RNA sequence: CCCAUAGUAGGCCUAAAAGCAGCCACCAAUUAAGAAAGCGUUCAAGCUCAACACCCACUACCUAAAAAAUCCCAAACAUAUAA
């Protein structure tokens, strides 16, 4: 639990679009579920995780935006659950 | 600094001997030998 | 294979992956019943640490070791390899492959001592003060015991400690 | 038989 | 001190009322509805020892949920050692 | 450290580690648990 | 954070040992008793009742108070003061189907049930385990005189376990 | 002058030690190992009968219930979870969980094919006999962070926005 | 899925009356006036008493020689009786209580003058005896655990082992001799007197077949 | 590795026994979880395990040391067809 003990301190917000009738978003749903564990969650109530199901097609995305104004795209297309986590605890703790 | 205790081969503590590959080929041959002196006697 | 690039572009993070192009084997093995790549090539007790032609094929770019799942091979022949490429890294046999340095850390100067078959790393081992009586004495290990059953053209059996 | 799929948002 | 109220003793009050379910002071004794107003699994309900896992069929949830316990209890009787 | 033949993890939060040609038990929240192999 | 504990109708009481843990946490014994009592004023004395204390941030208390214990509505319907010792030996008391049906109806109102929204056959099967754990046998029919036969002999062994009970102190003290 | 018997092992006379040297076990060694050669396939078991069940309940639900949604279940504190399916069945909207390996031999022989790529990772099912779409659509909205994955209302394949639109409908 | 499994028949066993392990005496309750030669053949070789189950599924099996006292015996006891559960484990003893008189002569007496006066008692143990057998509504997992514990304390080469692991080790054993590869054993050389061998070997090594030595007993030789 | 609701603090003793000081039972709710295997609390809370789910970890399945006194002790070698 790395990143619920690191926590979403410094994390405005999360989003995460992906569309469920496309293969790629399997990495992405798998970020969002460890997102979205209640733990994580409840390290900062202020954060907030959003979900955005379309059928555009277009490739997962995952939008971090933190509490000093920056952003954090990472792109599901050909990222791994692991890379995104990973990536994401380290601008956590950068920021 | 390495000492055998009394004498090297006798004794309660001995220094340890160790079986070599030609020492076995020695052993085999005889045995093949008393094989077939055996087979020979068979008859 | 995969590659991933960071971007910080304007004050946004993104990181992005992409697909790169990726060896395949070459056609026809001679052994196309073979579990392993190793057995299809019939490569097998086939090979030794000098071999950087076929060690290089399952190593990272800085010198690491693949998985064993992704290469393919066996528990036996992923140690054997593993050891070979250890043995290749001591041995200095694969100078692209170096450990990733961080920026701005230059090694310091060290004294260059020319090894081969290194079996445990220079830095663990103690020096043998007192080498025993000849009955119990401690030899130095040259070599892998794990490739023991290479093949052995010569009459005399490889001596694994000198 | 099977179910044809969901058609895209933007058609 | 503190223990539960006295409960009735009257053989009849207790098989003619759910004395038990009478808990407020305002609220009086509810008589015992006959079989016509009690539905059938009521009385289909087991009463004696749990059905054993050859009685259960193989195929039902009770025959997998009583196997799974009984590999639970294993797994415990294994470890408490351990 | 506690020089040890058999070394043996005294908590989860135990980790076996070979350094410098010898086996290590490390331990975090419980350091009296480190051990070292003999 | 969350505190659960059986506390018996009418009876809050500013002692331990629910009040140490009320102090604590910083909710007030005396204002959790008082609410308690108002709360079960209409519900009789001695009553067990389930209570489920939510303690804010800001040490205040949310008290959720579910049906009474099933352990309890069984012993009250057969007339029993205290269960078997040894249950699935010993008949401690005698229930009816008829009962364990008005059980299942009174506590399936609680919220565990009524949230998984179990069906009341659920529900009695739970109350039939829930007496076979006491030792209270349940019966499909019971009639007045098998009752009162069943009392008397209730009474009788009661009364052996009390001169068990008498001899064992004797022995303690001898001792 | 040590007794047959004794405490420590005692030095053996040379040609003895010679002799147990030769008469030393020597294992059969296969011309080529098994792990080199072609392994055949060994049978798996038999169909566990709680699969089975598992494949007549999932037959069962599809053929009946008509609103069927999938959702990626989150993890959700189990209190807020329950309360969210005791809300779900005030509206009827039974949910139910599957295994996917038990699940996709069923999506692939049926008409649900195009809905196996919905199935990746934990999933449970909204289902409900008859159409309450709004109300799911609400009670999904009521926790941002758990998604609705689209489904299919009465066989028909629709979208989240498809299932939007369903009850605008 | 999780493939669930049946649970073991365990529960068909019956505890007897007195599941722990009794008291073994230091010396039997009529003292022996004759004292005895140092016999040291009764732990060479291999066992010939005690070798089966007879009431329990799980026992403590000898590879090797030698002497338990008392000692060793409360040892035992005290960590069966310790470890065990009453309601679902039994123990029974496969050794007799110490009847082999032992002498010893006092501190910094020379040599003559007699034997020394019996000092203690010994249960002679052979390799391929049970010590103790234990059974009842368990399993081998449960037991293994203080069995090796007892095993590694006791003075010779012991290991905790069941039916199914005691008939394993013979078998694997005889398959060891039926497929051994090399042409000449120990057996057939002492047997036929090769390389006039016999004068340097043993006569219980025409029984022992080159697997035992002394109190110490090869697994490995075959 | 991920998660872990609930009849219920099952009755029995005990000032107190809440899965975890003792005795008996050891059923049952949820698709999914022992009237509790190992920690913890004076007792409760508080923690892992056996659960569900996701999902190829595709575990090795051999055990294991060392220290004396004048100064370690041949030098060396893993590769050319068993003699
Ligand atoms: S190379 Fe053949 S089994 Fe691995
Ligand atoms: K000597
Ligand atoms: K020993
Ligand atoms: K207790
Ligand atoms: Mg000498
Ligand atoms: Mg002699
Ligand atoms: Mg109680
Ligand atoms: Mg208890
Ligand atoms: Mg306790
Ligand atoms: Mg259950
Ligand atoms: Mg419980
Ligand atoms: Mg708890
Ligand atoms: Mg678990
Ligand atoms: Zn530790």
């Amino acid at each position: 639990a790395a990143l619920a003990r690191l926590g979403l301190r410094p994390v405005k917000q999360v989003r995460v679009q992906f569309c469920p009738f496309e293969k790629n978003v399997e990495s992405t749903r798998t970020f969002l579920q460890t997102v979205s564990s209640e733990k994580v969650r409840s390290t900062n109530l202020n954060c907030s995780v959003i979900a955005d199901v379309r059928h555009d097609g277009s490739e997962p995305c995952v939008d971090v935006l933190f509490g000093d104004g920056h952003r954090l795209i990472m792109r599901g297309a050909h990222l791994t659950a692991l890379e995104m986590l990973t990536a994401f605890a380290s601008h956590i703790r950068a920021r | 600094r390495g000492r055998i205790p009394g004498r090297q081969w006798i004794g309660k503590h001995r220094r340890p001997r160790f079986v070599s590959l030609r020492a076995k080929q020695n052993m085999i041959r005889r045995l093949e030998i008393e094989a077939e002196n055996h087979y020979w006697l068979s008859m | 294979f995969r590659e991933v690039v960071e971007t910080q572009e304007g004050k946004t993070t993104i990181i992005e992956g992409r697909i790169t192009a990726t060896p395949k084997e070459s056609p026809n093995p001679p052994n196309p019943s073979g579990q392993c790549p190793i057995c299809r090539w019939n490569l097998k007790h086939k090979y030794n640490y000098d071999d950087v032609l076929l060690l290089s094929q399952f190593i990272r770019p800085h010198g690491g070791m693949l998985p064993r799942k992704i290469t393919g091979l066996c528990q036996e022949e992923h140690r054997k390899i593993e050891e070979c490429v250890k043995m290749a890294h001591r041995a200095g046999l694969l100078p692209n492959h170096r450990p990733r340095l961080p920026e701005g850390v230059v090694p310091k100067s060290k004294p260059q001592l020319n090894r081969y078959l290194t079996r445990w790393a220079p830095g663990s081992v103690k020096p043998i003060y007192k080498k025993g009586p000849r009955w119990n004495r401690v030899r130095m290990p040259v070599g892998s015991p794990l490739l023991r059953d290479n093949v052995c053209y010569s009459r005399t059996p490889w001596k694994l400690y000198h | 038989e099977a179910l044809a799929g969901a058609p895209l948002d933007n058609a | 001190a503190l223990k539960d109220p006295d409960v009735c003793t009257d053989p009849v009050q207790l098989t003619t009322y759910a004395m038990g379910v009478n808990i407020y002071k305002e609220g009086q004794d509810v008589p015992l509805k006959p079989d016509a107003e009690y539905p059938e699994w009521l009385f289909e309900m087991n009463l004696g020892p749990p059905k054993t896992l050859e009685e259960l069929d193989p195929e039902s949830r009770e025959y997998w949920r009583r196997l799974r316990k009984q590999n639970i209890w294993r797994h415990n009787r294994l470890s408490k050692n351990k | 450290f506690k020089n040890k033949t058999v070394l043996k993890k005294r908590c989860k939060d135990c980790y076996l580690v070979k350094r410098r040609g010898r086996w290590y038990v490390y331990c975090k929240t419980h350091p009296r648990h480190k051990q070292r192999q003999m | 954070g969350v505190i659960r504990a059986i506390v018996r109708a009418g009876l809050a009481m500013p002692g331990p040992p629910l009040g140490p843990v009320l102090g604590q946490r910083g909710v007030s014994i005396n204002q959790f008793c008082k609410e308690f009592n108002e709360r079960t004023k209409d519900i009789k004395e001695g009553i067990p009742l389930p209570t489920k204390i939510l303690v804010k941030p800001d040490r205040t208390f949310e008290i959720k108070i579910g049906q009474p214990t099933v352990s309890y509505f069984l012993k009250a319907a057969a007339g029993i003061e205290k269960g078997a010792r040894q249950t699935g030996k010993e008949v401690a008391g005698l229930v009816t189907l008829k009962h364990v049906y008005e059980i299942a109806r009174i506590k399936a109102q609680d919220e565990a049930f009524a949230l998984q929204d179990v069906p009341l056959s659920s529900v009695v099967r739970s109350i039939i385990g829930s007496a076979r754990s006491l030792g209270i046998r349940v019966v499909k029919d019971l009639s007045s005189e098998e009752l009162a036969a069943f009392q008397k002999e209730r009474a009788i062994f009661l009364a052996a376990q009390k001169e068990a009970d008498l001899a064992a102190q004797e022995e303690a003290a001898k001792k | 002058g040590s007794k047959a018997v004794t405490r420590h092992r005692r030095v053996m006379h040379f040609q003895r030690q010679k002799l147990m040297a030769v008469t030393e076990y020597i294992p059969p060694k296969p011309a080529i190992h098994p792990s080199c050669l072609p392994s055949p396939p060994s049978p798996p078991q038999e169909e566990i009968g709680l699969i089975r069940l598992l494949r007549r309940e999932i037959a069962a639900v599809f053929q009946d219930n008509r609103m069927i949604a999938v959702c990626q279940n989150v993890a959700l504190s189990a209190e807020d979870k329950l309360l969210m399916r005791h809300q779900l069945r005030k509206h009827k909207i039974l949910m139910k969980v599957f295994p996917n390996q038990v699940l996709k031999p069923f999506l692939e022989d049926s008409k649900y094919q195009n809905l196996l790529p919905l199935f990746v990772g934990h999933n449970m099912l909204l289902v409900s006999e008859e159409p309450k779409v709004k109300e799911m659509v609400r009670i999904l909205r009521t926790v941002p962070f758990l998604p609705l994955l689209g489904g299919c209302i009465d066989d028909t394949i629709l979208s989240r926005q498809g299932f939007i639109n369903y009850s605008k409908l | 899925v999780k493939t669930l499994l049946p649970v073991p028949s365990f529960e068909d066993v019956s505890i007897p009356e007195k599941p722990k392990l009794r008291f073994i005496e230091r010396a039997p309750l009529v003292p022996k006036v004759r004292r005895e030669p140092k016999n040291l053949s009764d732990i060479r070789g291999p066992s010939t008493e005690a070798t089966e189950f007879t009431e329990g599924n799980f026992a403590i099996l000898a590879l090797g020689g030698g002497y338990l006292h008392w000692g060793h015996f409360e040892m035992m006891r005290l960590t069966i009786n310790r470890s065990m559960d009453p309601k679902n484990m039994f123990a029974i003893w496969r050794v007799p209580a110490p009847f082999k008189p032992i002498t010893r002569k006092s501190v910094g007496h020379r040599m003559g003058g007699g034997k020394g006066a019996i000092d203690h008692y010994v249960t002679p143990v052979k390799a391929g005896r049970l010590v103790v057998e234990m059974g009842g509504r368990c399993e081998f997992e449960e037991v293994q655990g203080f069995l090796d514990q007892v095993a590694h304390k006791l003075p010779f080469a012991a290991k905790a082992v069941s039916r199914g692991t005691l008939e394993k080790m013979r078998k694997d054993q005889e398959e060891r001799e039926r497929n051994n590869q090399n042409p000449w054993t120990f057996e057939r050389i002492a047997t036929a007197n090769m390389l006039g061998i016999r004068k340097v070997l043993s006569p219980y090594d025409l029984t022992h077949k080159g697997k035992y030595w002394g109190k110490f007993y090869m697994p490995k030789r075959v």
